[PDB]
């Protein structure tokens, strides 16, 4: 999971 | 926003629409390309294809559970590019570019068209 | 193989599949959550949660075009990991990740329950 | 395009  | 993404979700949401595609599972379309067919999901070939989108936007062709391709189309450059849309690899070779071009070019498939350009360009 | 692969085409693939979706284009099936109605494509629901997976693989259920939620589903939590499912990107925050978490487990959307219990885990 |  990341910051898009 | 403030969402979070998970990076591979795209590509596991497309490796299961394969999946299915390989079972035969809700596959509502086959594509007729002269003596061969091929079973597919009208959706996936919508978000791959111009042609197909056009196609299944129509308000009767939408509801064909067969389409015939011009029989100037090549059934193996036609199975590569399904390949290909349902995986994101390209499977080109010497052998197929010319057919895989052509095939692309009348699917509307416009990056495929654009790397067939530059690999034909590199051997001129 | 010797296949090249274009990085973003699963990517477009799933953005052209959430522009059915807004547009209600070959959604084949209607997800009842209570008194809400959430209309989708049962291909990309399989292909994103082992719930939906598991029904339209019985023999019976593949054909309905309606499928109800147990009601204990909170709409929000649903409208939340449905749209996760056509974007990649998903809505988490303080006031529904409880929900978010339980819709998840039910839907058996793995990758979605463990950041929820991971972020659950670092506000305790 | 890449080679995977
Ligand atoms: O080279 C390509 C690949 C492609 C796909 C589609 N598909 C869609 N485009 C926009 N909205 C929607 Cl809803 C879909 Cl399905 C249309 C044109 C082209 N051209
Ligand atoms: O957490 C998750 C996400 C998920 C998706 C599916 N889907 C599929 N899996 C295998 N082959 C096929 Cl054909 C599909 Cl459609 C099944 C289980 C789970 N669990
Ligand atoms: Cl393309
Ligand atoms: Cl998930």
């Amino acid at each position: 999971w990341v910051i898009p | 926003d403030s969402c979070i993404q998970f990076t591979r979700h795209a590509s596991d949401v497309l490796l299961n629409l394969n999946r299915l595609r390989s079972r035969d599972i809700l596959t509502d379309v086959v594509i007729v390309v002269s003596r061969e067919q091929f079973r597919a999901h009208k959706t996936v070939l919508m978000a791959c294809s111009g042609l197909f989108y056009s196609i299944f936007t129509d308000q009767l062709k939408c509801n064909l559970s067969v389409i015939n391709l011009d029989p100037e189309i090549n059934p193996e450059g036609f199975c590569i590019l399904l390949d290909f849309m349902y995986t994101s690899r390209l499977n080109l070779r010497e052998g197929n570019i010319m057919a895989v071009m052509a095939t692309a070019m009348y699917l509307q498939m416009e990056h495929v068209v654009d790397t067939c350009r530059k690999f034909i360009k590199a051997s001129e």
